[PDB]
């Protein structure tokens, strides 16, 4: 049905805070800009922390309805290797999300300038799974699974963020039939346009694995529409350089780069897989980090 | 690129409709195709080169075409629009 700006500002408004949480955080600075809106640091006013505020403009949407998902859906969910979102609020025509800042900076920043060892890959690939495992149990899908979306602390360990894009699947309502996530990570069937679950993720998951070791995505030197095409048609894509990898993780990114989404690996079984034995801990993550490379 | 085809033919129509013109289609000479949008839909700018002719005479025209559909180009568009149509 047809509604207004402001029927839809009322509709956003019950699944929100109430109020303005410039009652409680001042000094704001824009450190990030997306198509949904813009990234703040803002200082609370009792602690003295640092937080993140996504602002998102109600009239400014490609899929306004979207803006439900996040602040419904990871509202009462809640995990060490998930970004915490503390509160939502409307302020004017803003949806302000208040969360976790991570000082570490993204995943993406260390594929791209330094080559992670496999006891590093593992370390990532356990984190990241423990969250999809408590995720997908609960029926939340990410759908937008890739290096920019993994955030990590001062400390060096490991959440998954950027939950604009996610879903809720039920007994009711098993499969999601969106297009949504990022060319180059999205799963053969999500490109199709098939109805799907969350096997989605553990596709992408390989994909940001292939990320980890060669610094990109596979065909990121083609434009978006030729990759989405050979993700669609051709074989699961594979490492520059398979000898260069041990055999465990060659297994381990098999069970994930299925295009059969029913015979693609779950997380609850890939976090049994032997590869994660070379899990290590933070601080063999934090050598990595921009500060101390 | 019979797909192409039928978008160049629909540029050369909403060219006529716009410019009150009589361009008559020949063929499409090169064409590009640029994703631009993959959320909710794909989005997809076409930019074509083709040959039609101006008072019989056969000329070239480069023309900017926007399409909206629901599975990967050049899948049935939903959404056609002609953003430029010039000469070359």
């Amino acid at each position: 049905m047809r509604v207004s700006h402001e029927q839809f500002r009322a509709a956003l408004q019950l699944v929100v805070s109430p109020g303005d949480p410039r009652e409680y955080l001042a000094n704001f600075i824009k450190i990030g800009e997306g198509s949904t809106g813009i990234v703040c640091i803002a200082t609370e006013k009792h602690t003295g922390k640092q937080v993140a505020v996504k602002k998102m403009d109600l009239r400014k949407q490609q899929r306004r309805e979207l803006l439900f998902n996040e602040v419904v859906i990871m509202r009462d969910y809640h995990h060490d290797n998930v970004v915490d979102m503390y509160s939502s609020y409307l302020v004017g025509d803003e949806l302000w999300v208040v969360m976790e800042f991570l000082e570490g900076g993204a995943l993406t920043d260390i594929v791209t300038h330094t080559r992670m060892n496999e006891e590093q890959i593992a370390t990532v690939c356990l984190s990241v799974l423990r969250a999809l495992s408590y995720l997908h149990n609960q029926g939340v899908i990410h759908r937008d699974i890739k290096s920019d979306s993994i955030l990590l602390t001062s400390d060096g360990r490991i959440k998954l963020s950027d939950f604009g894009f996610c879903a809720q699947v039920s007994k009711e309502v098993p499969k999601r039939k969106s297009l949504v996530g990022t060319p180059y990570w999205m799963a053969p069937e999500v490109i199709s346009r098939l109805p799907y679950g969350t096997e989605v993720d553990i596709w992408s998951l390989g994909i940001m694995v292939i990320e980890m070791i060669d610094g990109e995505p596979p065909y990121f030197n083609e434009p978006p529409l030729q990759a989405m095409r050979r993700i669609r048609d051709s074989l699961p894509p594979r490492v520059k350089d398979l000898h260069k990898v041990s055999s465990v993780l060659r297994g381990f990114l098999d069970l994930m780069l299925v295009r059969e989404p029913s015979q693609r690996a779950t997380a609850q079984e890939l976090l049994g897989h032997p590869f994660l034995k070379l899990a290590g801990p933070p601080s063999c993550i934090v050598p990595l980090m921009r500060q101390y490379r | 690129s019979l797909e192409i085809e039928e978008l160049a033919r629909f540029a050369v129509d909403e060219h006529n409709k716009k410019e009150n013109a009589l361009l008559e289609f020949v063929r499409v000479v090169k064409a590009k195709e640029q994703l631009v949008g993959w959320v909710y839909e794909f989005q997809t700018m076409y930019y074509l080169t083709l040959e039609a002719k101006d008072g019989g005479k056969k000329k070239l025209y480069e023309a900017k075409v926007w399409v909206k559909s629901d599975h990967m180009p050049p899948s049935l568009p939903n959404f056609k629009e002609l953003q430029e149509f010039k000469p070359v």
